[PDB]
Parts: C-alpha cells; structure tokens; sequence
C-alpha cells in the first residue's frame, strides 16, 4: 500500500482526456521540434567542450606517436 | 417565428476527467459515466432496468451484507463505501449513463 499515504495535497485541479480524443505525437512543429532546438541549445556548451577538448588530445597524442616512428634525417646528414 | 419551437445545437461528449483534490476533506466522491440516448429512445426503459439490477447503497439500509445488489453486498463485505447510486440522467439530445459513490480516502480503489 504506497497510494494514499504519500502526500497532504489541497485545492489542485487537474483535467485530462481520453488517449482516444487526442492526437498521439501533436504540433511537431509548432511546439516539438523548437523545444528540441531549445533542449540541444540551452545544453551544448556544457557538453561539447570537454568532448572536443578529448578529440584534440587523441589527434595530437595520435599524430604525435607515428612521427616517432619516422626517421630524422639528421641522424644520417654525416653517415658516408 | 413566435409558434417555433427552437431546436437547440447539439451538446458534445468527452471521455475525460476532472480531479479537484482536498485531502483536507474527510470524505471522497467520485462519478462516473457513459454517454446516454435522450429521453426519445426505447433503450432507456432497458438502461434503468440495468441500473435496477445494480441499485444503490447506503451505511443505513438493513438489508446488509444480503443485499440482492452484488455491489452493495461487496460494498457491505469490504466496507467499500458510504454509498453509491446509479443513474441514468436523460436530456433531448442525450444523457449521462453512470455512477456515483462517496467513500473513504483508501478504498477508492476497491470500490471503483
């Protein structure tokens, strides 16, 4: 028994209708896709940074590791 | 125009629900229904014939706990409610078909 014994809640009215009287995905582009644009904004700039700051760190310590393996002519410029 | 009975435009029914909450009040009621025909139809000699075999109850009818209504007996056996009554409220065009009982705050559920 959890329902019932949750909450003291007074004078909050609420209407709803049947699944049946309404449209299962409404204004997808009037309401939807703007709160998606707005959701992807209002959070970017939290997210991405350290994600790219991550994805230069790989390149460099990539490229970094296979110009090691290459040669440095100045090992050779007096090798006759 | 003056001898013209006006025919008034047609009311529409939802399935839907209204929930006004006060846990500061000792009882609850709940209501619900169908839509109904309208005064016109035969059908509503066979509704009120339904809501016959369901009835109605209420804490002070002696009949108790034999109560021919199986609702009522329930409603006896398991303290479900402080009532309930059936109806079949009929307008011109349509109607409400349904239910109402008043109980406590936790055997809403049982009795609905």
């Amino acid at each position: 028994i959890h329902f019932g014994n949750l909450a003291r809640v007074r004078h909050i009215i609420t209407y709803s209708l049947s699944p049946f009287e309404q449209r299962a995905i409404p204004n997808i582009f009037s309401d939807a896709l703007p709160n998606v644009w707005r959701r992807f904004s209002s959070q970017v700039f939290k997210v991405a940074p350290p994600f790219l700051g991550a994805y230069l760190l790989y390149s460099w310590g990539t490229q970094e590791f296979e110009r090691l393996k290459r040669k440095n002519p100045a090992d050779y410029e007096n090798d006759q | 125009k003056e001898d013209a009975v006006p025919i008034l435009p047609r009311c529409r029914f939802t399935g839907s629900e209204i929930r006004a909450r006060d846990d500061a009040l000792p009882v609850a009621h709940v209501a619900l229904a169908v839509e109904g025909p309208g005064w016109a139809d035969p059908d509503n000699v066979v509704l009120h014939v339904a809501n016959a075999i369901i009835g109605r109850y209420d804490r002070t009818f002696g009949g108790g706990k034999h109560l021919s209504s199986r609702l009522a007996a329930l409603a006896v056996e398991h303290k479900l409610c402080h009532s309930f009554q059936t109806f079949n409220t009929s307008y011109s065009d349509t109607g409400l078909f349904g239910f109402h009982f008043v109980a406590d705050p936790l055997s809403i559920d049982d009795m609905m």
